[PDB]
């Protein structure tokens, strides 16, 4: 059995532009555990990204948290891109500050 | 403290 | 109630050496230990600051038990290939979860000792801690071997004995963080949508532990089918976040109330935009 990752992209504190913050990419519900996660700023890979240890849930699907420091602005766009063997394409999710 | 495996599947 | 749980994964990678073996230990919703065979000088390691108080014997002994477990899972992965007649070329994953739930009088409430193979239930110890449930044919082979060997009695000794005693002791030594409660800080945001109606989003932020109940009501009736929720998610600093939203007609937002229940609130919260 293979299951595709679910992805949430969100700040650790309420986003306000010009103020420093932490951007999270939370990847859940995938199986097998092989996965690649990249966080992006205006389409470019962010170099320092920290990854939590991976674990799994009640239903045995895995989960992991990636995060990086950031200061949001009006014009930069952030996203997280995930490659898993369950999908032909990598899946990109863009940060929406109201989600 | 964690669990130890004593028997094979 | 509180819990101590260990989450174990072995993943084979033919052509890229020995399988990867990992263990992660949790007390309730807090990870405190980890082991990773891919690391350099693979060692059981602190992942919480309260556990780093333990002397070198604790770490020596847990690194021994992880390394012994790793060898067992190497053999279990190849046994699976014979049970299921699978080529040695593909990658496969074997998972194991064991731990205990204890009421706060030190009395056990449920032990767990269960396995999965390539993402599906394989065998689990039942809640009597004496009998097994086997998912398929192959697992029934394991069941009968474990029945003849008296496996449940030994695994039950761990769940009833050292899993309860070490939990109780982790809770004392990590009291400051483990027996903290952080209430949610809640508020409702209002968003106009492009075809005339409104999203109201009820936020719960910075709470611990993770369990929480978030619901919307309209004139006192719960909106169980209409609500959208997100999975509860870590803020990354030890607390969690969640939100619930509803789509409501423009000009009728004040008829809707969001309700928050959490261990950190004496009374549930009712919020209204």
């Amino acid at each position: 059995i293979q299951k595709t990752p679910q992805i949430q992209v969100y700040s650790r504190h309420p986003p306000e532009n010009g103020k420093p913050n932490i951007l999270n990419c939370y990847v859940t519900q995938f199986h097998p555990p092989h996965i690649e996660i990249q966080m992006l700023k205006n389409g470019k890979k962010i170099p320092k990204v920290e990854m939590s240890d991976m674990s799994f849930s009640k239903d045995w699907s895995f989960y992991i948290l990636a995060h990086t420091e950031f200061t949001p602005t009006e014009t930069d766009t952030y996203a997280c891109r995930v490659k898993h063997a369950s999908m032909a394409e990598p899946k990109t999710v863009y940060w929406d500050r109201d989600m | 403290i964690g669990p130890g495996r004593a028997f094979y599947t | 109630s509180h819990s101590l749980r260990y989450f174990v994964t072995a993943v084979s990678r033919p052509g890229f050496g020995e399988p990867r073996y990992m263990e992660v230990g949790y007390v309730d919703n807090t990870e405190f230990v980890r082991f990773d065979s891919d690391a350099e000088n693979p060692r059981y390691e602190p992942r919480a600051r309260w556990i780093e108080q333990e002397g070198p014997e604790y770490w020596e002994r847990e690194t021994r038990r992880a390394k012994g477990n790793e060898q067992s899972f190497r053999v279990d992965l190849r046994t699976a290939l014979r049970y299921y007649n699978q080529s040695a070329g593909g990658s496969h994953t074997l998972q194991w979860m064991a731990g205990c739930d204890v009421e706060s009088d030190g009395r056990l409430l449920r032990g767990y000792w269960q396995f999965a193979y390539d993402g599906c239930d394989y065998i689990a110890l039942n809640e009597d801690l004496k009998t097994w449930t086997a998912a398929d044919m192959a697992a029934q082979i394991t069941r009968r071997k474990w029945e003849q060997a008296g496996a449940a009695e030994r695994d039950r000794a761990y769940l009833e004995g050292e899993c309860v005693e070490w939990l109780r002791r982790y809770l004392k030594n990590g009291n400051a963080t483990l027996l903290r409660t952080d209430p949610p800080k809640a508020h409702v945001t209002h968003h106009r949508r492009p075809e005339g109606d409104v999203t109201l989003r009820c936020w719960a932020l910075g709470f611990y532990p993770a369990d929480i109940t978030l619901t919307w009501q309209l004139n006192g009736e719960e909106l169980t089918q209409e609500m959208e929720l997100v999975e509860t998610r870590p803020a990354g600093d030890g607390t969690f976040q969640k939100w619930a939203s509803v789509v409501v007609p423009l000009g009728k937002e004040q008829k809707y109330t969001c309700h928050v229940e959490h261990e950190g609130l004496p009374e549930p919260l009712t919020l209204r935009w």
